[PDB]
């Protein structure tokens, strides 16, 4: 019996009931839930004693439906993972850091907007399928080259920081701006809405204004422009850094190379910021909402 | 015969196995002929002689084609599903029918054709040897055992395990999960107190990782969630050291060939890295030396635990991401967990335990050797729990175990929300904890009002809510309202709530009485 140092409410004046008890509610099957226990421990053995007394022979088949009602089992779904491997991605070509790391692992549909769980699942699936020991035995000497491709993708996309770096550098998942006159034949606002959300990933504030249609109010227009004009981004270019020969050990050579790559990184960041500013300017130039607002 | 059974507890993992028995209702782990209580699940053959344990682990250099290891997963698994990654050094399984097989030389004659033993044959031989060593230690012939298994073994794998045991002349009374064995190893101790706790079992092994979330109420446990990761583990921890020391050695010795490409060199580096890892897991400084790595070149260096955790930092956040992934999958909050038991050989690392100490609030108890004085061996938890279960069920008839392990006994509709009473001062107090199992009766003692007299006990439903972080209760639908007449000033009122299988709710509020029924 648990002792609790908390006071009970004083009974209101003029309240009574049969045997000083009033039934208001009850428990429902929605208010409950069926889970299955693990048959372990002396208190379970006592429970099993009681159940054997109540029912004797257990109706496992009858209660299978009850157990199936609210239980979780492993979900095996390789249907999406099957995808397709046309021409075996250059016939198991192997070249570090200069290839496509989403096709090997079937990530074209999701790309950046992916889940670590599916990444792990796909990695396991294609390790089972293209394992050198398991399947190259039937003469597939170059299958290990593919396995190397899965392995390289696994390390590069395994850690959050480096995978984010690779995405930032070369996602290869962007829409070019619709500057073409031929492209500019549909609704202007829809044609521009997609680009802002496509590149909005790098913002500091997760909730991001998203342009809009003709009816968009003046306050929304101002908020959207102010947010995009003052924008902070985490896009980075370290992944493009020059590699170093292993023979080198001189502190001086390492320091020199580090300075060189750092300056190149700063240059790339600056040019990217300028490009984004140019796109925002072109959007403001095209927009006519400001003209309508001045007219009001 | 049931009255003459000799039962033991067995833990059977990918990396190593363990055996245990019960002395005076207390579990004790058995040491084998080599003195090992964590016996590697490795088999090796030399000159037709069968070797196991530490000798088999050492004989990897001696026999390339006669060593078998990492065969636990392959059991009861089809050729397509089996993964030979960890088994790459060991014999390649050859798809015969639906049952892959290892081809090794187990005969004594030097010009004899090597046998093609099945995975079942290998499991049978290994369990036979384990039972035999238990028999020498006990002085009696072991006849029965309870063996621990992960929760994701398929029915076909269970059948393979029982068939292997039958071929090894061992009848398996029951298969239990390693988290359940680990929790029982603590709960069945004399000093243990049964109470409602949220328990996280983190079994961190060599080739695998298991995180399981359980709610333990009334001394009985209900599984809320489970995750199993094959990526982060002791093999990866050994690998970061093999690469680190390969870089150091190569730099120190100019022109040396990288040891990672030579199978003998890489095996020596793994064994020495594992020994150095355990030495730095027991001490703050560890030595690393290998005589004649390649071309007769020796190597000797040192490494501290700080450098080990620095080069191994990434796996620590991988384990963190795993634990929050599991809690989110269980729909819970770190403020909701009461105890986290850290299990497995890797669980002896102090820094991982400290990492969970920083992840979880101080009210949560982290049961790990370096964070609790009363902790048990994480590599012995499962084997001792299995031995305790074997001693508990050694007298039951096989029909009694069969009926006791059916869904008709285990299944029940757990009450979703909480049941409590409203307290006011001039807040929801839970009496029935959430996710109730079978019939539950709980008791609370509350304070009377400032002067007392007539007092209102209003029992309502309750739900947990997180406020930004601190957990509060939110009062929902009202269940019952009772009154106690003339309560003394400062007296305590005893309130009992019973939720019978029939879903009938009995309420009692007697001061130290009023009773009521909710159909
Ligand atoms: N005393 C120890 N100190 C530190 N690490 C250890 C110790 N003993 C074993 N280990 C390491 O911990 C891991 C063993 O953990 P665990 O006991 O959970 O494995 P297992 O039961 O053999 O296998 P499985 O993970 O398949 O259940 C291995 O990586 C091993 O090298
Ligand atoms: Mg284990």
């Amino acid at each position: 019996a648990t002792v609790v140092s908390l006071p009970l409410p004083t009974l209101p004046e003029g309240w009574a009931a049969e045997k000083d008890f009033k039934a208001i509610g009850k428990l429902t099957q929605e208010g409950s839930s069926m889970r299955t226990l693990e048959p372990v421990g002396p208190h379970f053995l006592a429970h099993a004693r009681r159940v054997r007394h109540k029912r004797t022979f257990s109706e496992d088949d009858r209660i299978q439906a009850q157990a199936k009602a609210k239980k979780i089992e492993q979900d095996s779904d390789s249907d999406i993972s099957e995808e397709e491997d046309p021409m075996l991605l250059a016939r198991d070509a192997k070249d570090w850091k200069t290839q496509d790391h989403y096709k090997v692992l079937g990530l074209s549909k999701y790309r950046w907007r992916a889940t670590e769980d599916q990444i792990k699942r796909a990695h396991r699936k294609k390790v089972l399928k293209h394992h050198p020991d398991k399947k190259a035995a039937a003469g597939r000497a170059d299958d290990d080259n593919f396995f190397k491709c899965i392995q390289k993708a696994a390390e590069i996309l395994l850690d959050p920081v480096k995978r984010r770096q690779f995405d930032s550098v070369d996602e290869e998942a962007d829409i070019p701006p619709p500057t073409k006159k031929q492209l500019a034949k549909g609704n202007y606002y829809e044609l521009w809405g997609k680009v802002f959300e496509n590149e909005a990933r790098f913002s500091k504030i997760q909730p991001v204004p998203g342009f809009g249609n003709e009816n968009s109010t003046r306050e929304e227009v101002e908020a959207f422009y102010n947010f995009w004009y003052n924008f902070d981004s985490w896009r980075s270019f370290e992944y493009l850094d020059e590699d170093v020969p292993d023979d080198n050990e001189n502190r001086d050579q390492k320091r020199h190379m580090e300075r060189k790559n750092a300056n190149a990184r700063k240059k790339k960041k600056a040019e990217d910021n300028a490009r984004l500013r140019k796109l925002v300017e072109e959007a403001q130039a095209g927009d006519e909402r400001i003209k309508r607002f001045r007219q009001e | 015969a049931p009255g003459e059974r000799v039962v033991i507890g067995i833990t059977f993992g990918n990396s190593n196995s363990s055996i245990a028995h019960t002395v005076d209702d207390k579990a004790e782990v058995i040491a084998n002929e080599d003195g090992d209580r964590q016996i590697p699940t490795i088999l090796s053959y030399v000159d037709g002689d069968e070797y196991y344990g530490q000798q088999a682990k050492n004989f990897l250099v001696r026999n390339p084609k006669n060593t078998v290891a990492y065969f636990r997963d392959i059991l009861g698994q089809d050729f397509k599903s089996v993964d030979p990654t960890h088994n790459h050094a060991s014999a390649h399984p050859q798809e015969a029918g639906d049952n892959v097989v290892f081809t090794i030389k187990d005969k004594a004659e030097e010009d004899a054709e090597p046998s093609t033993l099945t995975v079942s044959e290998i499991a049978t031989r290994y369990l036979r040897r384990l039972v035999g060593a238990a028999s020498e230690y006990l002085g009696k012939k072991v006849t029965s055992a309870v063996i621990t298994i992960p929760t994701n073994f398929t029915e076909k794998q269970k059948a393979a395990l029982i068939a292997a045991a039958a071929a090894a002349d061992l009848e398996v009374l029951q298969l239990i999960s390693e988290p359940a064995a680990a929790v029982l190893a603590y709960d069945a101790r004399p000093e243990a107190t049964i109470s409602d706790k949220i328990i996280v079992v983190a079994d961190l092994g060599g080739s695998r990782s298991d995180v399981t979330v359980l709610a333990s109420r009334s001394g009985m446990y209900t599984i809320l969630a489970t995750v199993h990761d094959y990526e982060y583990h002791g093999i990866a921890l050994d690998k970061v050291l093999i690469d680190h020391f390969s870089k150091e050695f190569l730099k120190k010795n100019p022109g040396a060939k990288d040891p990672r490409e030579n199978p003998r060199s890489l095996a020596k580096l793994r064994l020495e890295a594992e020994s150095t890892k355990r030495a730095l897991s027991r001490s703050t400084n560890a030595s690393f030396s290998v005589e004649s790595l390649i071309d007769g070149l020796d190597f000797a260096s040192t490494i501290n635990r700080l450098r080990y955790e620095t080069i191994a930092r990434t796996v620590f956040e991988g384990f963190n991401r795993l634990v929050e992934s599991a809690v989110k999958k269980a729909g819970l909050d770190p403020l909701d967990v009461d105890e986290v038991i850290m299990s497995g050989g890797t669980s002896n690392t102090p820094r991982i335990a400290a990492n969970f100490r920083y992840i979880f609030p101080e009210s949560t108890r982290i049961l790990a050797p370096s964070t609790d004085p009363s902790a048990l061996n994480p590599s012995e938890l499962q084997a001792r729990g299995a031995a305790l279960q074997a001693s508990l069920i050694q007298e039951f008839e096989t029909e009694d175990i069969e009926q006791s392990t059916h869904a008709a006994v285990t299944t029940m509709p757990h009450v979703t929300n909480a049941i409590g009473v409203v307290s006011v001062s001039e807040k929801f107090v839970p009496i029935i904890a959430p996710e109730t199992a079978v019939p539950a009766r709980r008791t609370v003692h509350l304070d009377a009002p400032k002067e007392g007299g007539d007092v209102l006990v209003k029992v309502v439903e309750g739900s947990t809510h997180i406020n930004v972080r601190e957990k509060v209760w939110k009062i929902g639908s009202t269940l019952a309202e009772a009154a106690v007449r003339g309560v003394k000033k400062g007296a305590k009122v005893e309130v009992t709530i019973n939720v019978n299988t029939d879903l009938t709710v009995i309420v009692t509020a007697r001061e130290v009485g009023v009773r009521g029924t909710l159909s």
